[PDB]
C-alpha cells in the first residue's frame, strides 16, 4: 500500500493520520515543557555579560536620538523602566568592579535581566552573538587539533588527557613534540602557528571576560532547551494539521488549490503556537482558528489573480458585492450603480471604478465553437507594426528633402542639417550650431529665416506641398 | 549562414549564459496604467524597454540616448523588438527531475540507473528511502528501504552509511556513477554470459551509455536545478477591446510555479517540520512537471474555467503545433478566392479574372506604373486615384496583366495537377472562368466550387510558372502516359451526333469534291448532316524522312465526317475520323496526334475538337422526354413467371421437401435470372427500336434515341442506369449485409412505393457513410505515404549496373489482363534482348523502347523482356536516370534533379477515393509443364508427384496463355507436347481430399501398428469397405504416441522397394485421420491410392497492410534450406521440423502447432524457400529466403491486381520507389575488420561505402543481412531528426535526439522547407550543387 496512487492528496492525508490528536491534558503538558525550554533558554542568555552590554549599548543609543523606546522592551514582566535600566547600569558596573563575588552578582544581574520583558530581535541577537563567540571559540579549538593531533599524529588519550580543561597553555604545544618519539620532534614550523592559535583564544577570553568551559556549557544547555522547544512545537503542528484541513476546506473553490490553502493554514496554525498562552484557560482551537483563517484569507487576497489588487481594494469590492447582494435579495432584482450611493458612503464615482476595473483575463486558447478548429489567439493582429506605404513614403519623403537640400548652398545645407536632426545620430542647439560655425546666434536665426523664406518662395519644393494627404 | 543544425541538453551554467535577469515575484501589472511591474514575468529591466528607443521612466525618449542604461530604473534604451529574443531565469530552492527523460516510453534514467520505474517513482514520491555510498554497512549501492527500516538502520548505524530521498538522491547517484566501469563491467557480462534477452538489454545499454560518454552531456544535467523563462511577447498580455485582457496559460504555470518555490523558500527560513517540506517538494515538483508537459504524469490541471492548461510540449506537438500549423503550411499574402463559372470562350491557355479582384492585387504594381509615367506624383498620390477609381488606372492595370502570370488552385490537391498557371484575361463580374478541358483535372464542377488565386512575384517565379507549371506544358497524366484534357460530356456527344451515318436521308448518294462544298450543302439545307456520300479527299502521310507525302482517292464517308475533317492537323489518315467518334476514339486520336506531331498541334487540334463538338451539340439541341423511357411488352409477363416459380418453390418448401436455406438460394436465384431477362430483354427493344425504310421494304440501323445516344457515347449515364430507368432495378441489401429475397420490380418511370422507398434508403445511407469515410483513411494514406519518401531525388545519369527485373505478362489462369505492351514501354533493358529464334541479336542492352521498339517487339512476338529498375540502382543517396527510365509525363526521358518520390506517392495516394476440380481449357494451345515429378500409373494416366507443378498452355507463337496450379497426385489425361483442342478436360483430381499415392509399386503390409494402440476398426454402414483409420497423438494413449504407423513398399522378394534412378526406401509416416485404400495381402501398382486424408478484404485495407509491412495471422510456414526432412519428436506439440542438408548440419528446428495442416511427407526433399505449410505468406520470409526480387514482385503484383481488379491503371515504378524506399535499412551479421556490432541496424549505403573502401584496401570487408520495415518505421528511422520530430512522436523524436546529441545537417526537401530556402530539387538544384562544391574546397 506504499504506491498505486498519483494524486499528492492521499499521500497528505495518510501522512497526517499516521498521527493523533492531543487532549486537553497533553496541551497542558506540552505548554508546560515550551514554559521550562524558554525559562532554560532566558536563563542560559541572561548569565552572559555581553547581553547587558548591548543592552546598555541600545539604550545609550535610544537616548542619543537614534532610535524609540518601541523596539527597546516589549512591556514588562516610563519613569519606572528608566530607572531599573539605571540600577541595571549601576549592578553591571559594580560586576564589573568587583573581579569572587563577580559571579554572584552576575547571577544577580541575569535575574534582574529576565525580570524585563525585552524585544524578540533582542534575544535573537543575543543569541546570534553568543553563536558567534562560540563557534570562534570552537573554530579555535579545531585549529588547535588539527595543528598536533592531525598534524603531529600525537596519541588521543593523551591528547584528551593534558587538554581537557587546560586549553590555554603549552600542555599539548611542547609535550606533543618532546616525548622522544621519532615523529614529534618535526613540526617546530607549525610551533608558530600554535602560538598564534594561542594567542588568538587569549584575545577572544579576554574580550569575553570569562572562561570557556562555562561558555560551552551555556551553549549546550541552550541547544537542549531549543531542540526539546522545538520538538514541543512539532509535536502541536502535527496534532493540528486536522484542524487546519478542516478550516482550509472552505476556500477551496476561490481561485486557489487545496495544497496551497492547506500549506497557508498550516503556516498560520505554526504562528499561532509561536505565540500561544496556556494560561488563560482557552483551549487551543479557539486562538489557532483566527490566525489560520487569517493567513489562509491573506494568502487568497495576494496570489490569486493575475494581476495583484491591494487588500484593502479586495476588502472593498468584497463588501461591494456583499450589499449588491444583500440589496438584491431584499428589493428584488438588479440595483443601479447610481442607487448604490445612497446605501453606501461614496461619490459615486469610486463604485463606477470598482465596477469598471476588469475581470480575469480571458484565456487566448479558448475555442470559438467549430470555426474550423481555431482559437481566440488566431484573430489578435499586432498593431506595433507600420505599413509599406508609410516606410515607402517616408523613403520618398528622405529623397525629396535630399534632392531638395542639395540645391541650396553649401553652408545653408550646413547650417540647415545642423539645426535639425537630418542624416545624424542627434541634432545641435542653435547655440551649439553657432559656435561651431564661430557666427552669433542672431545671424544664424537670421541666415535661418533667410533660407526658409526661400523655400517658402514658390517654383520650388512643389513635391514637397503635395506630401499633403489632406 | 549556416549548415546544420545541432541539438543537446542544455547545463545549468548555459542557461544562466543565456538568461537576461532573475524572476522572483509574480507580477505582471499595477492595474494603473498598465505598467510592468519590477522583477516580474514582464519586468522591463530584465526583458527590455516597451516603447522604440523610450525609457519607462521617461528620462530618456531620444535616439541620442541608444545604448545606455538608465540610472532610475535601470531600463535599457534600445528597440522594443529585443523583448521578442530575451528570456529569464528562475533558480529553484530544490532539484526537480525533468518530466520527459523520467516519463518518457523508454525509462532513459531507469535503464541508466539500472533501476526499475516504479521504483524510482517511489523514491521521487517522497515514499521510501534510498541507500548511497553504503560501505562496509552490508547494503547495496541502490537498495531501497522504508521508513522503519531506515530507523532500524539509523538506530544501529549512526555513521558509514547516507541515505536520501528524492530528486536529490536521484542527482547524487548519477554523480556517482562511473560510466566507463559501467560499460566495461557491461561488456564483461556480455561476453561471458549467453541469453538472448540478457544480450539485447546489455547491447542497448552499452549503445546508450557509450553514445552519452562521446556525447558532451553529463548525467546530473537531467535533473532540473536552473529553468528558463519564455520572453514576454510569446506569451503576450495585450489589452482586449472593451477594457478587458487575454492571456496564455504559460503565465499563469509561471506564476505557479513561482509562488510554490518562493513558498518552499519561506518554510525553509522558518525551519518547517519534515512533513510540510515534503509536502512543499512534492507540490513544486508537480507545478514544475505540469509546466513541462500537462497530463503526463497524473492528471491534468484545469485551467481557469473549465479547459485544461495548455504547456509547452501541447504547443510543440498536435496537427495544430507550430510544426504542422505554423511552420509546414503558412496562410500568405496576395491571395484571393471567389466561385468559378466555364466561360467557353476561353483557349487553354488563358482564364478569367475579374476587374476588382485584380486591381485589389496588383496594387504595388499599379502604384509603381502610376509612378513612372509621371501621372502621379507622390504614392499618396497614387493611392488616391486608385480609390477615386479614374480612367487611367484600367489602362495601367490592362498595361501590367498582359504578360503576368497567376496561380489557380481547388482546396483539394490530390496530385500534381492540382495548381496550374494561366493568363488572365480581365471580365466584367465577380466570378472566375476555367477552361472547360481543364475541368477533369481540377476534379472540378460548377455547382458551388470555388478557387484561390496566387500572384507570383519575383521575375524567377514569373519565369517558372510560364515553363512548368503553365496549362498548355502539362496535358499528360504523371500517374500514366495518357491525355488529361480529353472532352467529357458535351463535346463528345456532338461529335458523336456529328459522325454518325443514317440510313436514308437528303442528298443521299452525292458525290462531293470536297469537305468545303460538303460545309456549303450542310449549311444550305440541300442536305442532311450525316449523309453516305462520295468526297474527294486529300490525306498527308509521314513516310518520308520528316516530310510529307501528299495523296487523293475517293473515300465512302458522310457529310458530317466530311466537315469535321477540317480541323484535323495535316499529319494523320482519314481512317481516324471515319467511325462513331465515340470518347475512346476521341481519346486515341488525340493521343495519336500528339505522338506523330508534337504539343502545339495537339493544344489546337484539342481547342478546335472543344469549339466544334460545343457548336455542334447546340446545333443538334438533343433532349430528354417521357417518352424515352421504352417498357418493354414482357416485362409483366416475366414478373408473372416469377411468382408463379416463387409460389411453386413456396409449396415444395411446406411439403417438406426442401429446407429454409435451399428455398432462399433458389428463390434468390429464380428472382436474378428474371431481372436478367427483362436487362435483356429491354437491351434488345431500345438498342434497334429506330427502324425505316430506304426506296424499298425496309431495313435496320443502330437506334436514333437520345437516352441511347447519351449512354453510348460515354458522354453520361452506363447501362446499369438504364436498367434502373427503363425496367426493375433488381435485389436490394439488408442493414445486416444479407439480399432481402423480395425485389423491387418499379422502376423510376413508374410510381415506387413506401416500402420499396425505406429499402433503398438503406442503400442509399450506406453508399453516404462509406463515401464520407474513404476521404478521410485516403488523406491520411497518402500523407504516410509522402512523408516516406520525400528525400529521393534523382541525382546520376548512369550508375553502370547490370541488374534488373524480369518482365513477363500477367496470366491468371485465362484471359490476359496486362499485355506485355504496357510493362515494359518507357524503361531501359538491363541486358541486350536475343531473337525470338535465338539465332540473331536484337535490340542493344542500352536502348529506350519507344511505341516504335514496342511495335518491333510485338511484330517478332518476344516472350519476355528483361529491364532495370530502381530497387537495383547502384546510385547512393538517389537513382540515376537509366535505371528510372523515362517520365512517363513528357516524351523525353526523365531530367536530373526531379524529385521522383513526390511524384510517386502522389500518383499511389490520388485514386485512393475510389476504391470501395477439372480443368477446362479456353483455347486450342500445346500443354506445358514446369518442374513436375510425373510418371506413368497403372491406367495410363500421367500422375504427378511434385508440388511445384505448373500447368502451361502454349500457342503456336509461343506465348503464355494459361497457367494453372496442378495438385497433388492428380490424374492428368494428355501429356507434355500433345496438341489439344478447345474447351477439353485435361485434368482431374478431387479437392476434398489429397491423395497419398506412392511413386512405386509392390506389396503393402502392416508393420508397427496395434489396433487400438494406433489403428481402430470400423465398418461403413452403407458402402461396408474394411478400413483402418489412424488416430492422432490425443486421440491414442501415450504408450503408441510412439510408434507411428509406418507403411512401407515391399516387392516379391520381401526387401524395400527402391524407386528408380535411387535406392533409398520409400516409407511413408501416414499422420493421423489417414483413412487406408487397401489393407494387407493385395499388391498394388504406381500411381494407386493407398490412404486418404480429409482436408479477401474489400475496399483498400489490404493496400494498407501491404504498405506497412503487416504480418499475417496465420503465416505460411516456409523451408529454411534445402535438403531432407526428418519429423521431430513430439516435444509438448505436434512436431520438430529438422531439415537435414547434403552435407552441412542440421541445427534448425521449429515449433509446429497442432491445429495446423501439413503438406511435406516423410521422405520427401524441400528446397530453400519452398512451401511448407499453406495460408498467407509473410513478406519479411519471403524478403529473407528469396531476395529482395521475389518480394518487389510480390508487392508490385498485389497491388497492381488490387488496382486494376477496381479498375484504376498506374504504372509499376512508382510501387517500385516505395519498396525501395521501405528497404532502406539492414542489419550487421559479423563484422569482417571495421568497427562494428553483431546486432547493430545501420544503413544499406553507410555499409555498402565502408565495404566498398574496405574491398579497396587491404582489409576484409564485413556481412549483413538486408531488412524490410513498414512506411512509418522507415519515416521515423530516419538520419535527420527534424524531420523524423515533423511527421510523429515529436516528444520521443527530442528527447532521443538530445541525448544522443546528433547532429543535423539539412541535406533533404522537408528540412530546408523548415528551414525557409531553397529546395535541392528543381530550380535550387544547381544552387545546391555549386555550394558544396564551394564547401570543402
Ligand atoms: C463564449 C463564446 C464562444 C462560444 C463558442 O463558440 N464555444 C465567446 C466568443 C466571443 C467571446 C466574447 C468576445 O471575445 C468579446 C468579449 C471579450 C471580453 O473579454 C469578455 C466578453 C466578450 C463578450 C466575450 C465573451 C465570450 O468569451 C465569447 C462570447
Ligand atoms: C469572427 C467571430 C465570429 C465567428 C462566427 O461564429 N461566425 C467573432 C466572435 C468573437 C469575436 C472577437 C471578440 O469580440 C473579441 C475581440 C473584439 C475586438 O474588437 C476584435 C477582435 C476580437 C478577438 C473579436 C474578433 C471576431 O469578431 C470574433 C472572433
Ligand atoms: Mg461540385
Ligand atoms: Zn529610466
Ligand atoms: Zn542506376
Amino acid at each position: 500500500e506504499i504506491g498505486r496512487t498519483t494524486d499528492p492528496v492521499r499521500m497528505y492525508m495518510r501522512e497526517m493520520g499516521t498521527v493523533e490528536l492531543l487532549t486537553r491534558e497533553g496541551e497542558i503538558d506540552i505548554a508546560k515543557r515550551i514554559e521550562d525550554g524558554i525559562n532554560q533558554v532566558q536563563c542560559s542568555v541572561a548569565e552572559y555579560p555581553e547581553a547587558i552590554t548591548y543592552l546598555l549599548e541600545q539604550y545609550d543609543r535610544v537616548e542619543a536620538e537614534e532610535a524609540r523606546l518601541s523596539d527597546l522592551i516589549t512591556g514588562f514582566v516610563p519613569e519606572l523602566a528608566r530607572e531599573k535600566f539605571a540600577e541595571l547600569r549601576a549592578q553591571y558596573v559594580v560586576t564589573r568592579d568587583t573581579i569572587a563575588t563577580a559571579q554572584e552578582e552576575i547571577l544577580k544581574l541575569s535575574e534582574v535581566f529576565k525580570q524585563f520583558r525585552l524585544v524578540p530581535k533582542q534575544f535573537d541577537y543575543l543569541v546570534n552573538s553568543m553563536r558567534v563567540m562560540m563557534d570562534r571559540v570552537r573554530t579555535q579549538e579545531r585549529l588547535i587539533m588539527k595543528l598536533c593531533v592531525e598534524q603531529c599524529k600525537m596519541p588521543k588519550k593523551n591528547f584528551i588527557t593534558l587538554f581537557t580543561g587546560n586549553e590555554t597553555s603549552d600542555t599539548w604545544f611542547n609535550a606533543a613534540i618532546a616525548m622522544n618519539k621519532p615523529w614529534s620532534e618535526k613540526l617546530h614550523d607549525v610551533s608558530e602557528e600554535v602560538h598564534r592559535a594561542l594567542q588568538k583564544l587569549q584575545q577572544i577570553e579576554e574580550e569575553t571576560g570569562l572562561t570557556i568551559e562555562q561558555v560551552k556549557d551555556i551553549n549546550r544547555r541552550m541547544s537542549i532547551g531549543e531542540a526539546k522547544a522545538r520538538r514541543a512545537k512539532k509535536e502541536m503542528v502535527e496534532a493540528n494539521l486536522r484542524l487546519v484541513i478542516s478550516i482550509a476546506k472552505k476556500y477551496t473553490n476561490r481561485g486557489l488549490q487545496f495544497l496551497d490553502l492547506i500549506q497557508e493554514g498550516n503556516i498560520g496554525l505554526m504562528k499561532a503556537v509561536d505565540k500561544f498562552e496556556y494560561r488563560r484557560g482557552y483551549k487551543f482551537s479557539t486562538y489557532a482558528t483566527w490566525w489560520i483563517r487569517q493567513a489562509i484569507t491573506r494568502s487568497i487576497a495576494d496570489q490569486a489573480r493575475t494581476i495583484r489588487i491591494p487588500v484593502h481594494m479586495i476588502e472593498t469590492i468584497n463588501k461591494l458585492n456583499r450589499i449588491s447582494r444583500q440589496m438584491l435579495q431584499e428589493m428584488g432584482r438588479e440595483p443601479t450603480p447610481e442607487e448604490l450611493a445612497e446605501r453606501m458612503l461614496m461619490p459615486e464615482d469610486k463604485i463606477r471604478k470598482v465596477l469598471k476595473i476588469a475581470k480575469e483575463p480571458i484565456s487566448m486558447e479558448t475555442p470559438i465553437g467549430d470555426d474550423e478548429d481555431s482559437h481566440l489567439g488566431d484573430f489578435i493582429e499586432d498593431t506595433t507594426l507600420e505599413l509599406p506605404l508609410d516606410s515607402a513614403t517616408t523613403e520618398s519623403l528622405r529623397a525629396a528633402t535630399h534632392d531638395v537640400l542639395a540645391g541650396l548652398t553649401a553652408r545653408e545645407a550646413k547650417v540647415l542639417r545642423m539645426r535639425f536632426g537630418i542624416d545624424m545620430n542627434t541634432d545641435y542647439t542653435l547655440e551649439e550650431v553657432g559656435k561651431q560655425f564661430d557666427v552669433t546666434r542672431e545671424r544664424i536665426r537670421q541666415i535661418e529665416a533667410k533660407a526658409l523664406r526661400k523655400l517658402r518662395h514658390p517654383s520650388r519644393s512643389e513635391v514637397l506641398r503635395s506630401f499633403l494627404d489632406d | 549562414e549556416f549548415d546544420a543544425i545541432k541539438i543537446a541538453l542544455a547545463s545549468p551554467d548555459m542557461i544562466r549564459s543565456w538568461s537576461f535577469g532573475e524572476v522572483k515575484k509574480p507580477e505582471t501589472i499595477n492595474y494603473r496604467t498598465f505598467k510592468p511591474e519590477r522583477d516580474g514575468l514582464f519586468c522591463a529591466r530584465i526583458f527590455g524597454p516597451v516603447k522604440d528607443y523610450e525609457c519607462l521612466c521617461g528620462k530618456y525618449k531620444r535616439l541620442k540616448h541608444r545604448g545606455v542604461i538608465c540610472e532610475k530604473c535601470g531600463v535599457e534604451v534600445t528597440q522594443t523588438k529585443v523583448r521578442r529574443e530575451r528570456m529569464g531565469h528562475i533558480e529553484l530552492a530544490s532539484p526537480t527531475a525533468h518530466i520527459w527523460f523520467l516519463k518518457s516510453l523508454p525509462s532513459r534514467i531507469g535503464l541508466l540507473l539500472d533501476m526499475p520505474l516504479r521504483d524510482i517513482e517511489r523514491v521521487l514520491y517522497f515514499e521510501s528511502y534510498v541507500v548511497i555510498e553504503g560501505g562496509m554497512t552490508n547494503l547495496e549501492r541502490q537498495q531501497i528501504l522504508t521508513e522503519e527500516q531506515y530507523l532500524d538502520a539509523l538506530e544501529e548505524f549512526g555513521d558509514e552509511f547516507d541515505a536520501k530521498m528524492g530528486a536529490e538522491a536521484i542527482q547524487a547517484l548519477l554523480k556517482s556513477m562511473d560510466l566507463e566501469q559501467e560499460c566495461e563491467q557491461l561488456r564483461e557480462e556480455l561476453n561471458e554470459t549467453n541469453s538472448e534477452t540478457k544480450r539485447k538489454k546489455l547491447t542497448k545499454r552499452i549503445k546508450l551509455l557509450e553514445a552519452f560518454v562521446q556525447s558532451g552531456n553529463k548525467p546530473e544535467w537531467m535533473i532540473l536545478t536552473v529553468l528558463p523563462v519564455l520572453p514576454p511577447d510569446l506569451r503576450p498580455l495585450v489589452p482586449l477591446d472593451g477594457g478587458r485582457f487575454a492571456t496564455s496559460d504559460l503565465n499563469d504555470l509561471y506564476r505557479r510555479v513561482i509562488n510554490r518555490n518562493n513558498r518552499l523558500k519561506r518554510l525553509l527560513d522558518l525551519a518547517a517540520p519534515d512533513i510540510i517540506v515534503r509536502n512543499e517538494k512534492r507540490m513544486l515538483q508537480e507545478a514544475v512537471d505540469a509546466l513541462l508537459d500537462n497530463g503526463r504524469r497524473g492528471r491534468a490541471i484545469t485551467g481557469s474555467n473549465k479547459r485544461p492548461l495548455k504547456s509547452l510540449a501541447d504547443m510543440i506537438k498536435g496537427k495544430q503545433g507550430r510544426f504542422r500549423q505554423n511552420l509546414l503550411g503558412k496562410r500568405v499574402d496576395y491571395s484571393g478566392r471567389s466561385v468559378i463559372t466555364v466561360g467557353p470562350y476561353l483557349r487553354l491557355h488563358q482564364c478569367g479574372l475579374p476587374k476588382k479582384m485584380a486591381l485589389e492585387l496588383f496594387k504595388p504594381f499599379i502604384y509603381g506604373k502610376l509612378e513612372l509615367r509621371g501621372l502621379a506624383t507622390t504614392i499618396k498620390a497614387a493611392k488616391k486615384m486608385v480609390e477615386r477609381e479614374e480612367a487611367v488606372v484600367w489602362d495601367i492595370l490592362d498595361e501590367v496583366i498582359r504578360e503576368h502570370p497567376v496561380l489557380l488552385n481547388r482546396a483539394p490537391t490530390l496530385h500534381r495537377l492540382g495548381i496550374q498557371a494561366f493568363e488572365p484575361v480581365l471580365i466584367e463580374g465577380k466570378a472566375i472562368q476555367l477552361h472547360p478541358l481543364v475541368c477533369a483535372a481540377y476534379n472540378a464542377d460548377f455547382d458551388g466550387d470555388q478557387m484561390a488565386v496566387h500572384v507570383p512575384l519575383t521575375l524567377e517565379a514569373q519565369l517558372e510558372a510560364r515553363a512548368l507549371m503553365m496549362s498548355t506544358n502539362n496535358i499528360l497524366s504523371p500517374a500514366n502516359g495518357e491525355p488529361i484534357i480529353v472532352p467529357s460530356q458535351d463535346v463528345v456527344l456532338g461529335l458523336y451526333y456529328m459522325t454518325r451515318d443514317c440510313v436514308n436521308a437528303k442528298g443521299e448518294g452525292m458525290v462531293l469534291t470536297g469537305p468545303k462544298e460538303a460545309e456549303r450543302l450542310y449549311r444550305s439545307g440541300l442536305a442532311s448532316l450525316h449523309a453516305r456520300v462520295k468526297v474527294r479527299i486529300t490525306e498527308y502521310e509521314k513516310d518520308a524522312n520528316g516530310e510529307l507525302v501528299a495523296k487523293t482517292s475517293l473515300k465512302d464517308t458522310t457529310v458530317g465526317r466530311a466537315i469535321l475533317w477540317m480541323i484535323v492537323p495535316k499529319g494523320l489518315p482519314y481512317s481516324i475520323v471515319n467511325q462513331a467518334l465515340g470518347k475512346k476514339a476521341i481519346s486515341k486520336m488525340l493521343n495519336t496526334c500528339y505522338r506523330i506531331l508534337g504539343l502545339k498541334p495537339t493544344v489546337i487540334f484539342a481547342d478546335q475538337i472543344m469549339y466544334t463538338g460545343f457548336a455542334y451539340a447546340a446545333r443538334s439541341g438533343a433532349s430528354v422526354g417521357i417518352d424515352d423511357m421504352v417498357i418493354p411488352e414482357k416485362k409483366h409477363e416475366i414478373i408473372s413467371e416469377a411468382e408463379a416459380e416463387v409460389a411453386e418453390i413456396q409449396e415444395q418448401f411446406q411439403s417438406g421437401l426442401v429446407t429454409a436455406g435451399e428455398r432462399y438460394n433458389k428463390v434468390i436465384d429464380i428472382w436474378a435470372a428474371a431481372n436478367d431477362r427483362v436487362s435483356k430483354a429491354m437491351m434488345d427493344n431500345l438498342q434497334t427500336e429506330t427502324v425505316i425504310n430506304r426506296d424499298g421494304q425496309e431495313e435496320k440501323q443502330v437506334s436514333f434515341n437520345s437516352i441511347y445516344m447519351m449512354a453510348d457515347s460515354g458522354a453520361r449515364g452506363s447501362a446499369a442506369q438504364i436498367r434502373q430507368l427503363a425496367g426493375m432495378r433488381g435485389l436490394m441489401a439488408k442493414p445486416d449485409g444479407s439480399i432481402i429475397e423480395t425485389p423491387i420490380t418499379a422502376n423510376f418511370r413508374e410510381g415506387l412505393n413506401v416500402l420499396q422507398y425505406f429499402i433503398s434508403t438503406h442503400g442509399a445511407r450506406k453508399g453516404l457513410a462509406d463515401t464520407a469515410l474513404k476521404t478521410a483513411n485516403s488523406g491520411y494514406l497518402t500523407r504516410r505515404l509522402v512523408d516516406v519518401a520525400q528525400d529521393l531525388v534523382v541525382t546520376e545519369d548512369d550508375c553502370g549496373t547490370h541488374e534488373g527485373i524480369m518482365m513477363t505478362p500477367v496470366i491468371e489462369g485465362g484471359d490476359v489482363k496486362e499485355p506485355l505492351r504496357d510493362r515494359v514501354l518507357g524503361r531501359v533493358t538491363a541486358e541486350d534482348v536475343l531473337k525470338p529464334g535465338t539465332a540473331d541479336i536484337l535490340v542493344p542492352r542500352n536502348t529506350l523502347l519507344h511505341e516504335q521498339w514496342c511495335d518491333l517487339l510485338e511484330e517478332n512476338s518476344v516472350d519476355a523482356v528483361k529491364v532495370r529498375s530502381v530497387v537495383s540502382c547502384d546510385t547512393d543517396f538517389g537513382v540515376c536516370a537509366h535505371c528510372y527510365g523515362r517520365d512517363l509525363a513528357r516524351g523525353h526521358i526523365i531530367n536530373k534533379g526531379e524529385a521522383i518520390g513526390v511524384i510517386a506517392a502522389q500518383s499511389i495516394g490520388e485514386p485512393g477515393t475510389q476504391l470501395t476440380s477439372s480443368i477446362q481449357v479456353k483455347n486450342k494451345g500445346s500443354i506445358k509443364l514446369s518442374n513436375v515429378k510425373s510418371v506413368v500409373n497403372s491406367s495410363g494416366k500421367l500422375v504427378i508427384t511434385s508440388r511445384n507443378t505448373e500447368l502451361k498452355l502454349i500457342d503456336e507463337f509461343g506465348r503464355t496463355k494459361e497457367s494453372y496450379k496442378v495438385p497433388y497426385g492428380a490424374v492428368l489425361a494428355k501429356g507434355d507436347g500433345e496438341q489439344v483442342a478447345g474447351g477439353e478436360t485435361v485434368a482431374n483430381w478431387d479437392p476434398h481430399t489429397m491423395p497419398v499415392i506412392t511413386e512405386v509399386s509392390g506389396f503393402v503390409r502392416f508393420t508397427d501398428m496395434i489396433d487400438g494402440q494406433t489403428i481402430t476398426r470400423q465398418t461403413d454402414e452403407l458402402t461396408g469397405l474394411s478400413s483402418l483409420v489412424v488416430l492422432d497423438s490425443a486421440e491414442r494413449t501415450a504408450g503408441g504416441k510412439d510408434l507411428r504407423p509406418a507403411l512401407k513398399i515391399v516387392d516379391a522378394q520381401g526387401n524395400d522397394v527402391l524407386i528408380p534412378g535411387t535406392d533409398m526406401p520409400a516409407q511413408y509416416f501416414l499422420p493421423g485421420k489417414a483413412i487406408v485404400q487397401l489393407e494387407d495381402g493385395v499388391q498394388i501398382s504406381s500411381g494407386d491410392t493407398l490412404a486418404r486424408i480429409p482436408q479477401i478484404t474489400g475496399g483498400l485495407p489490404r493496400v494498407a497492410d501491404l504498405f506497412e509491412a503487416r504480418r499475417p495471422k496465420e503465416p505460411a510456414i516456409l523451408a529454411e534450406i534445402s535438403g531432407i526432412v526428418s519429423f521431430g519428436k513430439e516435444t509438448k506439440g505436434k512436431r520438430r521440423l529438422v531439415i537435414t542438408p547434403v552435407d552441412g548440419s542440421d541445427p534448425y528446428e521449429e515449433m509446429i502447432p497442432k491445429w495446423r495442416q501439413l503438406n511435406v511427407f516423410e521422405g520427401e526433399r524441400v528446397e530453400r524457400g519452398d512451401v511448407i505449410s499453406d495460408g498467407p505468406e509473410a513478406p519479411h520470409d519471403i524478403l529473407r529466403l528469396r531476395g529482395v526480387h521475389a518480394v518487389t514482385r510480390y508487392i508490385v503484383n498485389e497491388v497492381q491486381d488490387v488496382y486494376r481488379l477496381q479498375g484504376v491503371k498506374i504504372n509499376d515504378k512508382h510501387i517500385e520507389v516505395i519498396v525501395r524506399q521501405m528497404l532502406r535499412k539492414a542489419t550487421i551479421v559479423n563484422a569482417g575488420s571495421s568497427d562494428f556490432l553483431e546486432g547493430e541496424q545501420v544503413e544499406y549505403s553507410r555499409v555498402k561505402i565502408a565495404n566498398r573502401e574496405l574491398e579497396a584496401n587491404g582489409k576484409v570487408g564485413a556481412t549483413y543481412s538486408r531488412d524490410l520495415l513498414g512506411i512509418t518505421k522507415a519515416s521515423l528511422a530516419t538520419e535527420s531528426f527534424i524531420s523524423a520530430a515533423s511527421f510523429q512522436e515529436t516528444t520521443r523524436v527530442l528527447t532521443e535526439a538530445a541525448v544522443a546529441g546528433k547532429r543535423d545537417e539539412l541535406r533533404g526537401l522537408k528540412e530546408n522547407v523548415i528551414v525557409g530556402r531553397l529546395i535541392p530539387a528543381g530550380t535550387g538544384y544547381a544552387y545546391h550543387q555549386d555550394r558544396m562544391r564551394r564547401r570543402a574546397a
